[PDB]
């Protein structure tokens, strides 16, 4: 009280100086019954990767994914993460991912980003400016290069426009560079839209391929089904706890309800768009979600002229939660309850007031 | 021939449980009051998404084919109800004239809403009868397919979704039991 | 509606705190609403945005 | 090396044509691109090497 008023002299009357919380306990993380393991195997071990002006276009869906396989191996070069940390990438769950694969030189890893430009990045693998997810690449030099020059690989060279984001051209349409029709013939000024890599083992570091996986991360109004390498703990009623529930998470009090979702139903909200129920994702079992009590702490005083004794209020809040008396306004303790109907002097609220009489604090 | 859609073409936007509650959302919803063609086989548009519904005693209708061509060159979605399940493709199919891989799923007046991923709401009830409910989600199909033309394979009514304004009223139990269609007329704005 | 003067202060109260309530639900230019997912997205520098 | 020349011969080309802001630049890359890829499936290197180097001085008088 002294702090909130800025005086070492305090006068009677009730102030308002904190806040009281309730706090966890504990955390409760539930995940359905999903032993599948996300195929990323198949996408960064794989024997062949697609052209890039053709590329590889994969879903991921209803599995685990466990992302610190790739992220602390340190056999990528490039790992680079937009609109989400690498690390927070197992806590995180998915609608699903996409899995986007492709070669292309080692100069041109650079491209393979939001906001960027060049013959990739435009003609061939275009990524929007706002793309959530992970760009992971790394040398490919002792898989895809051979001696006599590995030509299986093309990119676009020629074409009429940029590409939209994720827009995939694999048209072969001979390109019309000069002012009359190709018709389908290479020659003046008429060229063939697709060349090759020479990739070769001999080449220097810019020249050498790499393999890029774009993992593209779909968070919207829907479930998960690629979820994190995380474990299901017990389920925990009556109690303030930490909760996850297939990445839905908050604090709160978790009760069993009497709503009756639809069978399609995973979450619920109430009028004002916050969450007060969920779906269990294991035992399918309805729980209202309520936040742990929380309320105003206000200091009931007799000026300090007088006495150094103080009762303390706690707004709203049960004093199952928190001289113990329970009232309207909250829960007083410090100050004794009597059955004397006395003149107001400190007014604590419903009625009750509360002094310092013959000395301690009653209400 | 044409008939009036009355209220019907509502269903529930997303998944999530609301109760007492009237929420205001935006999506592609049948138009109140709308025509929608009367057929009693060819192909027709998709547009934005595609209000389907039927009036059957004999159950002849079976499923529909939803692509841009139809006719084998790219990928088409196939969706059929055949004895005991439905069975869904995304094939580079030949087509007949007259008909009746990269995905493969297998799971009375009967309305069905088609609309893009491409998702799949419905609603059975006994007995275009008028009167309101709201059709709900019974399948989710992550298909990257384009959609422009549809065919029905074998009385039904066609119509088209709008990106129409909406106020839906829950009741109690969560249950859409009325709405609003808010660009309809004055009073409903 | 006789006693519309002490139902209109209410309405208006009422009306004054759903209307703070969901400005909960606005971006306002960020990613998300919601703060305890962005604080489960983003590194402290990002998420400080 | 004539792969890594190639290579290098169609990045000039798409930032030559890339800051082509008049309809004669583009033809003379074009031009020069043509060039290029014929040396490049004859296997001949003086005329893959000329075609870059007179890339790079179309590009440094379009930037510079
Ligand atoms: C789906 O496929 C149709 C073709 O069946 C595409 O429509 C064509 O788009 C081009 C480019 O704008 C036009 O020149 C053609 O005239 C259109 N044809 C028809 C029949 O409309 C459509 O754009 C494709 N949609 C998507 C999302 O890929
Ligand atoms: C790829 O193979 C290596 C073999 O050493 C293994 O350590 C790595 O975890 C594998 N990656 C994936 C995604 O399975
Ligand atoms: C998970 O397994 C338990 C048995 O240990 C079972 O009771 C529960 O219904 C299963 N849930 C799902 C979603 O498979
Ligand atoms: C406050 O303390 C002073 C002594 O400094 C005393 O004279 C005065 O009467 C006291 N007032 C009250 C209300 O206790
Ligand atoms: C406090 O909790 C008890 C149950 O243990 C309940 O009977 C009582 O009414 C509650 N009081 C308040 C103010 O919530
Ligand atoms: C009021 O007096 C009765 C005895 O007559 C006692 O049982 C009750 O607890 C008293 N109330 C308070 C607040 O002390
Ligand atoms: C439906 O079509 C008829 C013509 O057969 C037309 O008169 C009527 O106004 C149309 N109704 C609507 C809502 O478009
Ligand atoms: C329905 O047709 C599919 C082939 O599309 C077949 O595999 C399935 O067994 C058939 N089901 C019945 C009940 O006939
Ligand atoms: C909710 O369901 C119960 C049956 O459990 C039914 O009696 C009640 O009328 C329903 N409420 C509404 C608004 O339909």
């Amino acid at each position: 009280t002294k702090c909130t008023l800025k005086s070492f002299t305090v006068e009677k009357g009730i102030y308002q100086t904190s806040n009281f919380r309730v706090q966890p306990t504990e955390s409760i993380v539930r995940f359905p019954n999903i032993t599948n393991l996300c195929p990323f195997g198949e996408v960064f071990n794989a024997t062949r990767f697609a052209s890039v002006y053709a590329w590889n276009r994969k879903r991921i869906s209803n599995c685990v994914a466990d992302y610190s396989v790739l992220y602390n191996s340190a056999s990528f070069s490039t790992f680079k993460c937009y609109g989400v940390s690498p690390t927070k990438l197992n806590d995180l769950c998915f609608t699903n991912v996409y899995a986007d694969s492709f070669v292309i030189r080692g100069d041109e890893v650079r491209q393979i980003a939001p906001g960027q430009t060049g013959k990739i990045a435009d003609y061939n693998y275009k990524l929007p400016d706002d793309f959530t997810g992970c760009v992971i690449a790394w040398n490919s030099n002792n898989l895809d290069s051979k001696v006599g020059g590995n030509y299986n690989y093309l990119y676009r060279l020629f074409r009429k426009s940029n590409l939209k984001p994720f827009e995939r051209d694999i048209s072969t349409e001979i390109y019309q560079a000069g002012s009359t029709p190709c018709n389908g013939v290479e020659g003046f000024n008429c060229y063939f839209p697709l060349q090759s890599y020479g990739f070769q083992p001999t080449n220097g570091v810019g020249y050498q391929p790499y393999r890029v996986v774009v993992l593209s991360f779909e968070l919207l109004h829907a479930p998960a089904t690629v979820c994190g390498p995380k474990k299901s703990t017990n389920l925990v009623k009556n109690k303030c706890v930490n909760f996850n529930f297939n990445g839905l998470t908050g604090t709160g009090v978790l009760t069993e309800s009497n709503k009756k979702f639809l069978p399609f139903q995973q979450f619920g909200r109430d009028i004002a768009d916050t969450t007060d129920a969920v779906r269990d994702p294991q035992t399918l079992e309805i729980l209202d979600i309520t936040p742990c009590s929380f309320g105003g702490v206000s200091v009931i005083t007799p000026g300090t002229n007088t006495s150094n004794q103080v009762a303390v209020l706690y707004q709203d809040v049960n004093c199952t939660e928190v001289n113990v008396f329970q009232t309207r306004a909250g829960c007083l303790i410090g100050a004794e309850h009597v059955n004397n109907s006395y003149e107001c002097d400190i007014p604590i609220g419903a009625g009750i007031c509360a002094s310092y009489q013959t000395q301690s604090i009653i209400a | 021939a044409y008939t009036n859609s009355f209220t019907r073409g509502v269903y529930y936007p997303d998944k999530v449980f609301r109760s007492s509650v009237l929420h205001s959302t935006q999506d592609l919803f049948l138009p109140f009051f709308s025509n929608v063609t009367w057929f009693h086989n060819p192909v027709l548009p998709f547009n934005d998404g595609v209000y389907f519904a039927s009036t059957e005693k004999s159950n002849i209708i079976r499923g529909w084919i939803f692509g841009t061509t139809l006719d084998s060159k790219t990928q088409s979605l196939l969706i059929v109800n055949n004895a005991t399940n439905v069975v869904i493709k995304v094939c580079e199919f030949q087509f007949c004239n007259d008909p009746f891989c990269t995905f493969e799923y297998v799971s009375n007046l009967r309305e069905f809403v088609f609309k893009n991923y491409f998702k799949i709401y419905s609603k059975h009830t006994p007995i275009l009868p008028q009167g309101f409910s709201a059709l709900e989600p019974l399948v989710d199909l992550p298909i990257g397919i384009n959609i422009t033309r549809f065919q029905t394979l074998l009385a039904y009514y066609v119509g088209y979704l709008q990106p129409r304004t909406f106020l839906l009223k829950y009741n109690e139990n969560g249950t859409i039991t009325d709405a609003v269609d808010c660009a309809l007329d004055p009073l409903s704005e | 509606s006789a006693l519309g003067k002490l139902q209109d202060v209410v309405n208006q109260n009422a009306q004054a705190l759903n209307t703070l309530v969901k400005q909960l639900s606005s971006n306002f230019g960020a990613i998300s609403s919601v703060l305890n997912d962005i604080l489960s997205r983003l590194d402290p520098p990002e998420a400080e945005v | 090396n004539d792969d890594e020349l190639h290579m290098l011969m169609t990045d000039l080309v798409y930032e030559a044509l890339h800051f082509a802001k008049d309809e004669e630049i583009k033809k003379r890359v074009f031009q020069l691109f043509e060039l290029a890829d014929k040396a490049y499936k004859n296997n001949d290197r003086q005329k893959l090497e000329k075609v870059v180097e007179e890339l790079k001085e179309l590009l440094e008088r379009l930037l510079s």
